[PDB]
RNA sequence: UAGAUGUUUAAUGUUAAUUAAUUUAUUAUUUUAAUAUUUAAUAUUUGUUUAUACAAAAGUAACUUUUUUUGAAUAUAAAGAAUUAUUAUUAUAAAUAUUAUUUUAAAAAUAUAAAAAUAUUGUUAAUAAAAUUAUCAAGUUUCAAAAGCGUUUAUUAAAUGCGUCGGUCUAAGUAUUAUAUUUAAGAUUAUUCUUGUAUAUAGAUUUUUAUUUUAAUUUUAUUAGUAGCAUAGUAAUUUAUUAACUGAUUAUUAAAGCGUUCCAUAGAAAAUUUUAAAAUUAUAACAAUCUAAAUAAAUAAUAAAUUAAAAUAAAAAUUUUAAAAAAAAAAAAUUAAAAUAGGGCAAGUCCUACUCUCCUUUACAAAGAGAACGUUUAUAUGUAAUUGUAUGUUUGAUUGGGGCAAUACUAUAUCUAUUUAUAUAGAAAAAGAACUAUAUUUAUUGAAAUAAUAAAAGGUUCGAGCAGGUUAACAAGCAUUAAUACUAAAUGUGUUUCAUCGUCUACUUAUUGCUAAAUUAU
RNA sequence: AAUCAAAGUUAUUAUUAAAUAAUAUUGAUUUUGGAUGAAUUUAAUUUUUAAUUAUAUUUUUGAAUUUUAAUUUUAUUAUUUUGAUUUAAUAUUUUUAAAAUAUUAUAUAUUUUAGAUUUAAAUUUGUUGUUUUAUAUUUAGUUUAAUGUUUAUAAAUUGAUAAUUAAUUUGUUUUAUUUUAAAGUUUUUAUGAACUGUGAUUUAUAGUUUAUUAUUUUUAGUUUAAUGUUUAAAUAUUUAACUAGUGAUGGCACAGUUGUUCUAUAUGUACCUAUAAAAAAUAGUAAAAUUAUUUUAAUUAAAUUAAUAAAUAAUUAUUAAACUAAUUUUAUAUUAAUAUUAUGAAAAAUUUAAAAAUUAAUUUUUUUUUCUAAUUUUU
């Protein structure tokens, strides 16, 4: 009747609530294996490994062969293009920090610190990253 | 050819063959279309 | 005239091409007329 | 130049969405009669 | 027509001789005599007296 | 008001002559597209090490 | 779904890429873009056409006046196919018509052809053995009989109400009949 | 096809009564009872209730909205334009007690009755308790048809 | 779904054609062999040459008699095209709807019986023809159409 | 005046605890959707006069009472193009109805042409198949090129079709037969030679040419040959014409026709000769029907106008502006008189094609089942396969890291050379190491016009460029922008150019454009 | 002659919409079969009308992701009996429909004439108002959280084991969002052989030339031309041509990666890109838009690279910073942290290049409160 008054009497599709991401989507793994973020709070570089150290050796500099084995840090343009997809999690919370790269050990159990999964006794004080579980000796699938 | 006088036409028009009811008769009744299963051929007839 | 799309198998093997095998979404509610037979 | 605009097209669609009656006629055990053990 | 006019575009069509003589203009009449109705000069009705003697 | 990057905050209702940009963060980042288009991503370019991380 | 990889996966040999049948998820039924009109016969014109149609309601209702339908169980079928079944024997013995006379032509007028109006499933035989058995009138040679749709019109408010549709039987009298109108 | 909507609830608007329950919860007026308008047009009009139509709850109010009636009439005699009292409605007309003469609410109730036991739905005021019983009506003495009635002892015969 | 056929792979796949065929139905076309209908055939196709016994017969529940008044899903097809487009028999005559108000079969009288050459019908059945027969009260106990009062 | 050095809303507005003057200040220069204008004093409309068949689809806006038969039942007037429109719905039958919808006092165009001397193609790309006629409505002839008579969405050496011929087929159809093709009938002939597909083949590939397919680059013999024949061209000669970019003839090395060639050839399209009514040049020449007004009232288009003219300079552009300085109706010069075609570029998608890319693939081969036939594998990968690539930059080449050229460098101009090819899987297991990518290095072949397209801007024809005419002045492949092809017809114009003073030629061939050349003289 | 600025109110009528609510449900809009049934049949181990509390792992390196929550326990598919509740929305029709100021030889509304003029938005890649959109009125018309108060505690490191004299915050756990309009496409199945193909379908209602049953042809519906050009027509009027069909407008028959094709990439219902249906494909990579006046700190840059521009510098921006000799008792925008879809600079000064401009160059690159005052003059 007044939004179409006719497109909204006969009856198409109703959406509904939208799922979300993995909420740890954009620490993607070609830095978790490249890079390590090192240093203190309010400067954390993201130091990476030599360019040329594993195709051609024979014959390049003697002392340059070696420039390539030392953590430099990236140069803070690429700093702050990676570290941009982190920081997205809670924008226009000026106090909120960016996500790490690493998982810190305090805020996995942040998950499962939660008033609603205090009762999942499994998966909580950590059981992924426990030790394989062991089960009965007769266990079998 | 450019002049289409289609008064050719509108001679001996054909019957009005009122495709609802075929269109109907797949609903009321489980079948779809019969779909190629068989499709068809001529049948042939008594003359 | 008619068209059953899945294109007449071989007389011995009466079924290929199911419409799973092109992960294909066939809901009641999303296409209508959807739910296969195979199930 | 179709034909038939009228009336009867104008029933015929309307009438015709008339759920028909349903009866489950389960199939007739033909070769198999069983009245006959 | 590449653009609309206004009034002072439809108001000039209202001064030339042509919108007067046409639209407003009064026509000379005088009373009919006989019928004692409206009448021009030059016309008359369709009868006897209006006919024979031209009122 | 519309923080428009490379021009202030920029008012409601005002001049989009030089949002050219702000029409283009607002979409927001390519997804799942490497971020650097051109120069060899820094991340290709270093090399993969202990191949866990 | 819409960008990234799964954007041009589609050149990366996948036909089919699906739609996003996570988000519509409230499922209740669309309804088709060629809706469909409701099954009432909208029409009240002369070419109002019967459906032929079975309806499920119009068995059941059938049942619940002929015998006590939740309630009472059935007549065995043998006494179903009984010219004793109850409307059978309300009708070999209680009949239900309406033979109405036009006056019109029955007025002081004299006519050797009155004519009537038939319920529409009075067929001219019985028309006879009406007239015969109930008026007492023994005197018809020749029937004439039509089919006449209803007459229509529309009421106050404005819905089309369409009287029910009758068949006039001119039936033919040998000697002529008359009606006196005194003023 | 359905009308313009205003002429759609025109059809509303006009017949209001042909909705089921429009005729009020058990019935509390009948012809005569003390009434009188306190709503709409003249308050403080006491008059008796002349006739009742129900199916739609109004009632004619004598002495009160008497809207003068343009009678049709014939060649035969000649058309009068008399007022009548013209059928009111009664949410706004309420009882005063007959013997307390003051603005009473007149409601339902069920008394055992005397000699028999009808326990007849009888109305009440909700002060006075003055016991109002429901007006019994008239079977019309000049009704029947002379020739085409078949006589009760006639018809009863067992 | 073509191959709804008795399974024979490496032999003859028997009628694979021909009317009786299985693999292609059951509410099909290609099924004019079914041409038996319980119908009787004069009233499909006229006892003569003028189309005489064409129409839609509806019959009495009791009467034996059987009539084309079908409502099944698989026969309103032609109930309808017997209703509003009629019948253009070969001899140049409209049959049974030739002109405005469509029929309408199911206010019908009922099938009294089959033509004949000689005649016209022959009535087989006339315990479809009512014959109303209350007898008229002459005698005594005038009974008048409603009762007096008190 | 008024904070301050210019872009993130002001709200107890009835105390969202409201109750007789809240005077609500907050309203998106476009989008659609609804109205209203402009065009519009209008375009259409306009009812004065009468040559009979009957079916079925189709409708059902549908009134009813009317006498259907001797059939039970059943039902009898009306469409489609959006409409009461172009409009005999031709299933039938019939042949003398005094059946009945068309405003009006003018000349322009225009639709149109009655009438009428000469002239006969000088018009034009080209006259001639071009309405009807009681003045009875018809051009003749020659040559060259050209088959069948059927059939086609831009309508024909399109594709059919008979014969011959090639191949296939004796457990579904008659091997002088039917499938599967290539050609084309008729008449002459049908040449030289093979590198690949196919066949045959022997574990397969690789090899391998009786016939067939495709080929022959100097096949090129017969044969026609400047021809729908890649330029060269108007071929050189001859005619023909006053004038021969026509056309025909001779021959004849034709850029690379060629045996399915060539001849024969009829109504077709040309070229002559010739005659001739269409109002063909000359040439202009209203008889006819197509008012105004009165009435009904639509359409494209519409930012505005009081400027619009006009002249001159401009600056990026065609000029339009800016500036200066002036000073009703026909026609189509301008505004957008147009639609829409015509470009080319960009990103996107489409569609077709094959030695090199790749699946779903049904074929070929192997194996397994005492191989009773269906399946599963393995190895294979087919354009039968419908996926994706086929670039980028300067215009066709280049892609690297240096250096000299004012410690400028478009690629400018020159050169050099272990100046090095990052990562990921593999390769090297201690510290040491190999491979390759437009050498910043993201993807898995290369080509098409498909009538290519959709969303955009931007040019071929220009306020400035480039390469092939007597050497040199000139046709004219890139910086604008609905200007939307050259020429002709008609119709103008401002210039400028020796002594008055000056600028009207008409033709032939080709419609290319501009010359050749014929008319004395051009 | 010429102008002249110009009317805000209909009047009169009453129980829908939308979300929500966790009780019913064999397919809503006449009366199956009406011979006696054979004709009223939808079923099978797959994200399904079944809709699932984590950031770690592991992974074609790059769109792939977390496991009972209490075992029938309540997250569960829903209305009459408060106009059924609530909050948001609000009308739709009937008939209303209005008005009296500026010259007299012409630039544009101010009364006192003269002065006065981009209409805007975009586009300007300063080929710098570059040829784009707008008739007007009203309605509808686009989503990044400007904030951290007492229970309460965080903070690193190796490749790996491990090591952690290595030094240090914050947080009763902050997540969700991400423009608007717009394709051709593309895939998923439903409809269509009344138009038109082709299959099949009619065995003799006019004229005529020739010896001939073959064959010239009367030929009023159709290869041309005029008119028409939103037209009487989304193909008609007039007309040229053609016309000989025992082999064909036509029984029903073939349907969409496909039918049919005397083959034109033609048609299969008035653009074959079939219709119909279902999606949020992509469109920032020069498309069109993106809604709120009176403000209160400035600027440009020009390099590494690009199977040629979402990425980098440099600039600009948001937020924040500390006073290192040089001078006057002058004068100084230096930075950090993040946000960032950009490759080309008027007039000069010169420098490449047939340039006939492009290229290098490097300084420009305008937002007027009001009355007033003034030193640069189309001599
Ligand atoms: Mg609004
Ligand atoms: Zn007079």
């Amino acid at each position: 009747p007044k939004a179409g008054c006719e497109e909204i009497t006969r009856q198409g599709r109703r959406v509904v609530l939208k799922p979300q991401e993995y909420f740890a989507q954009h620490r993607m793994q070609v830095w978790q294996m490249r890079f390590k973020e090192m240093g203190p709070p309010f400067s954390r570089v993201w130091v990476a490994l030599g360019g040329k150290m594993r195709r051609r050796r024979i014959g390049r500099q003697i002392d340059v062969k070696d420039m390539r084995y030392y953590w430099r840090p990236i140069e803070p343009q690429y700093q702050r293009l990676y570290m941009s997809r982190l920081r997205i999690k809670d924008h226009s919370n000026k106090r909120v920090q960016p996500m790490r790269l690493r998982a810190t050990n305090n805020d996995i159990g942040q998950a499962s610190s939660l008033k609603e999964w205090e009762r999942s006794s499994d998966r909580k004080y950590g059981a992924a990253l426990a030790p394989p579980k062991k089960r009965d000796f007769e266990f079998r699938v | 050819k450019s002049q289409h006088k289609n008064v050719l036409r509108k001679g001996r028009p054909h019957m009005q063959k009122y495709k609802e009811l075929n269109r109907w008769q797949r609903e009321a009744q489980g079948i779809t279309k019969w779909e190629q299963g068989h499709s068809h051929r001529p049948q042939p007839y008594v003359e | 005239a008619a068209t059953p799309g899945v294109g007449i198998a071989p007389e011995t093997t009466p079924v290929k091409y199911v419409p799973e095998m092109l992960n294909i979404q066939n809901a009641k509610w999303w296409n209508g007329r959807g739910k296969p037979v195979y199930r | 130049f179709k034909q038939g605009q009228g009336m009867f097209s104008h029933q015929l669609k309307r009438i015709l969405n008339k759920k028909s009656l349903h009866k489950y006629n389960w199939d007739p055990l033909h070769m198999y009669d069983p009245r006959k053990l | 027509p590449k653009r609309k006019k206004n009034p002072m575009q439809l108001r000039r069509k209202t001064y030339g001789l042509h919108f007067k003589e046409r639209y407003l203009k009064l026509e000379e009449w005088y009373f009919c005599p006989l019928c004692a109705e409206p009448k021009k000069q030059g016309e008359w009705c369709r009868r006897e007296d209006c006919r024979q003697i031209k009122p | 008001g519309h923080n428009v990057i490379k021009m202030g905050w920029m008012k409601i209702g005002g001049s989009w002559k030089y949002s050219r940009s702000y029409n283009d963060a607002r979409r927001g980042f390519a997804k799942g597209q490497w971020q650097e288009r051109k120069m060899t991503p820094r991340f290709m370019l270093a090399p993969r090490v202990s191949a866990g991380g | 779904v819409n960008q990234g990889i799964n954007l041009w996966r589609s050149r990366m040999g996948r036909l089919h890429k699906g739609w996003t049948t996570w988000e519509y998820n409230r499922d209740v039924i669309p309804d088709p873009r060629p809706f469909p009109e409701p099954a009432v016969n909208n029409y009240f014109g002369r070419s109002r056409i019967w459906n032929p149609i079975a309806g499920k309601i119009g068995l059941v209702n059938r049942k619940a006046e002929e015998w006590g339908w939740p309630h009472q169980r059935p007549p065995p079928t043998g006494l179903r196919r009984s010219p004793e079944y109850f409307p059978f024997f309300f009708s070999r013995y209680f009949p239900d018509v309406e033979v109405r006379l036009v006056l019109d032509s029955v007025l002081n007028n004299e006519t050797t052809r009155p004519i009537f109006h038939i319920p529409q499933d009075m067929s001219k035989q019985e028309l006879v053995n009406y007239l015969k058995n109930i008026y007492n009138i023994d005197n018809v040679v020749r029937i004439r009989v039509r089919n006449m749709r209803g007459r229509r019109f529309k009421n106050e408010v404005g819905e089309i109400k369409s009287l029910p549709d009758y068949k006039v039987a001119v039936v033919e009298l040998d000697s002529p009949v008359s009606i006196v109108f005194k003023q | 096809r359905d009308l313009e909507s205003h002429q759609k609830i025109q059809i509303a608007g006009r017949y209001p009564y042909f909705s089921p329950d429009y005729e009020i919860k058990p019935w509390i007026w009948y012809p005569g009872d003390t009434v009188e308008v306190v709503s709409g047009e003249g308050a403080g009009q006491r008059g008796a209730i002349i006739a009742v139509v129900k199916y739609k709850n109004e009632i004619l109010v004598q002495n009160v909205n008497v809207q003068d009636v343009v009678i049709p009439a014939s060649e035969t005699r000649p058309e009068q334009v008399v007022q009548r009292e013209h059928p009111i409605s009664v949410l706004r007309v309420r009882h005063v007690d007959p013997s307390t003469n003051q603005l009473c609410h007149l409601e339902i109730v069920k008394v055992r009755n005397k000699e028999t036991g009808e326990l007849e739905e009888r109305r009440i005021s909700l002060e006075s308790g003055a016991l109002l019983p429901i007006p019994a009506p008239e079977e019309t003495v000049e009704a029947g048809d002379p020739l085409k009635d078949t006589a009760i002892q006639d018809a009863d015969e067992e | 779904v073509f191959h709804n056929a008795p399974s024979v792979y490496p032999f003859t796949k028997p009628f694979h054609d021909t009317p009786y065929d299985q693999d292609r139905g059951r509410f099909d076309k290609t099924k004019n062999i079914l041409r038996e209908n319980k119908w009787p055939a004069w009233m499909d196709h006229g006892a003569d040459g003028t189309g005489f016994g064409i129409g839609l017969n509806r019959t009495h529940p009791l009467s034996k008699l059987r009539g084309n008044l079908r409502r099944n899903p698989s026969e309103i097809p032609r109930v309808l095209n017997m209703m509003i487009q009629g019948v253009w028999h070969k001899s140049g005559n409209k049959l049974y709807f030739r002109g405005g108000k469509p029929p309408n079969p199911s206010t019908h009288p009922y099938l009294t019986g089959e033509p004949c050459p000689v005649y016209g019908w022959k009535v087989t059945d006339p315990g479809v023809i009512r014959e109303f027969n209350l007898p008229q009260p002459e005698d005594k106990t005038r009974y008048k159409p409603y009762v007096a009062l008190q």
